[PDB]
């Protein structure tokens, strides 16, 4: 799991 | 005689942010922010303070997540704890800054700026004036109690590690921190301030006052936001919207 | 809170 990509998808 | 510091407290102190580095980083950021803006789009004092507070919150999150004990919780637990206390930590930070760095009739900012009460008395509205008035009352109280850095860091941990938040998974770690930090704080006050027989209790009674002021601050900010006064992409607003 | 998650999990 990559925190940055998760954020970009979820924001 | 000699001062005594519980080992635990030494461990907490080690987690403290590098104050001069934070100050320089935040000031440089705000100066660059304003310089990047043309004459007509310059931030107001309020706009700058909103960005300042945002940067301070960023610093608070980085303090927590690098902190002993907290960094061992799952992210979901970390989020629940910070969602609960983010504004209290901002307030405690501000209050303590005044206790250590503040001078009569002025307020000291994270950037090292100093703001004369009179400047506020004139340009601030009643809402902010009321807020600052309550904050100043707590500052006077804490100065009177000889609130110090060791007690400050214990209170930060006690505010962060709240047992009053719903659906905490690792509640045993949270219980552990509450139990041991309370104990170390009590030992510290008894040993080092023995003439103030109820210092421990007196410090704890400041916590609901910190909560009250933090709620008032949240309310003021939310109102400013509803009026369209808060600059875009504010992390404080995201914490509010949650 | 996506931003909070990110600041912690990163
Ligand atoms: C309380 C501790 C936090 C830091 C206090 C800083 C004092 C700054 C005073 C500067 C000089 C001044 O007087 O600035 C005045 C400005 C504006 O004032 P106004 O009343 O909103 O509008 C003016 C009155 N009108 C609208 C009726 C015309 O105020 C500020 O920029 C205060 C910024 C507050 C902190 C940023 C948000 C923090 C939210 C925290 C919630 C978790």
């Amino acid at each position: 799991e990559n925190a940055l990509l998760r954020y970009l998808l979820d924001k | 005689a000699a001062a005594s510091i519980p080992h635990l407290i030494l461990e907490l102190l080690k987690c403290e942010p590098d104050e001069p580095q934070v100050q320089a980083k935040i000031m440089a950021y705000l100066q660059q922010e304003q310089a990047n803006r043309s004459k007509h789009e310059k931030l107001s004092t309020f706009g700058l303070m909103c960005k300042m507070a945002d940067q301070t919150l960023f610093s608070i999150v980085e303090w927590a997540r690098s902190s002993i004990f907290f960094r061992e919780l799952k992210v979901d637990d970390q989020m629940k704890l910070l969602q609960n206390c983010w504004s209290e930590l901002l307030i405690l930070d501000h209050i303590y800054r005044q206790v250590v760095h503040g001078k009569e009739g002025s307020i000291f900012l994270v950037t090292g700026q100093q703001v004369d009460y009179s400047i506020i008395a004139s340009q601030a509205g009643a809402t902010l004036n009321n807020l600052m008035s309550h904050a100043q009352e707590l500052v006077a109280k804490l100065r009177s109690l000889q609130f110090d850095q060791r007690e400050f860091v214990c209170l930060k941990f006690l505010v962060l590690f709240s047992l009053d938040v719903k659906n905490l998974e690792n509640f045993q770690l949270v219980e552990g921190v509450q139990e041991q930090v309370n104990a170390a704080l009590l030992d510290y006050t008894m040993c080092n301030y023995p003439q103030q027989t109820e210092k421990f209790g007196q410090l704890l009674l400041r916590l609901p006052e910190i909560r009250a002021i933090s709620m008032q601050a949240e309310e003021y900010l939310y109102y400013k936001h509803l009026n369209g006064d808060v600059p875009y992409n504010n992390l404080l607003i995201e914490m509010l919207h949650a």
